[PDB]
């Protein structure tokens, strides 16, 4: 029953201040999930690695206006001072074994706008 | 730099197959996991094969479990998704992306479009 449920898409003025939720399923309330960002036209790609105690470690080129932290089956990606370049979908994804098969969850998305 | 070049896409008709590629560089590809991910139209990001750094193990979701194969030539530095009884459902960018420790996706190539038309 492994499934990520994501915050509604919403629009942020430049300097603003963004805080997006993943919410895994109940079952796998502990699980580390992986943040991903798509602009516009490009490849997704990997933001930062966010686990059970909100712990993290982002991507390269992620500036430090991205941070995550967690509450309980929540997994939350704040955006500091909202730049232009921060106009993307944001996607977490969870991995898994299952039944000694690799299993991999994306979420629906949130678009940030600005 | 990490680069991933996908290659082999296009039009296509459903029942059909195709076989797509893609170019690394930047990095020593048999130190790595390789992987394809597909976005279909929707935009919804959907993983579809893994394959081992000398190509010893694959997986898949059951999705394409019987119908797409994972393959690499590491002396190439080319990874490859072999698709067969191609589905409407098959339409999207696929992608390959590459690991790193823990994570999955830690690299992604530029995408190569797939359309089934039916």
């Amino acid at each position: 029953q492994l499934v990520l449920t994501q915050s509604s898409s919403a629009s942020f003025s430049l300097g603003a201040s963004a805080k997006l939720t993943c919410t895994l399923s109940s079952q796998h309330s502990t699980y580390t999930i992986e943040w991903y960002q798509q602009q516009p036209l490009k490849p997704p790609k990997y933001v930062m690695e966010l686990k059970k105690d909100g712990s993290h470690s982002t991507g390269d080129g992620i500036p430090d206006r991205f941070s995550g932290s967690s509450s309980g089956a929540d997994r939350y990606l704040s955006i500091s001072n909202i730049q232009p370049e921060d106009e993307a979908i944001y996607i977490c994804g969870v991995g898994d074994t299952i039944k000694e098969q690799f299993v991999y969850v994306f979420g629906g998305g949130t678009k940030v706008t600005v | 730099q990490v680069q991933l070049q996908e290659s082999g896409g296009g039009l296509v008709q459903p029942g059909g197959s195709l076989k797509l590629s893609c170019a690394a560089s930047g990095f020593t590809f048999r130190d790595y996991y390789m992987y394809w991910v597909r976005q279909t139209p929707e935009k919804r990001l959907e993983w579809v094969a893994f394959i081992s750094n000398g190509g010893g193990s694959t997986y898949y979701p059951d999705t394409v479990k019987g119908r797409f194969t994972i393959s690499r030539d590491n002396a190439k530095n080319t990874l490859y998704l072999q698709m067969s009884r191609l589905k409407s459902e098959d339409t999207a960018m696929y992608y390959c992306a590459r690991g790193r420790g823990y994570v999955w996706f830690a690299y992604w190539g530029q995408g190569t479009t797939v359309t089934v038309s039916s």
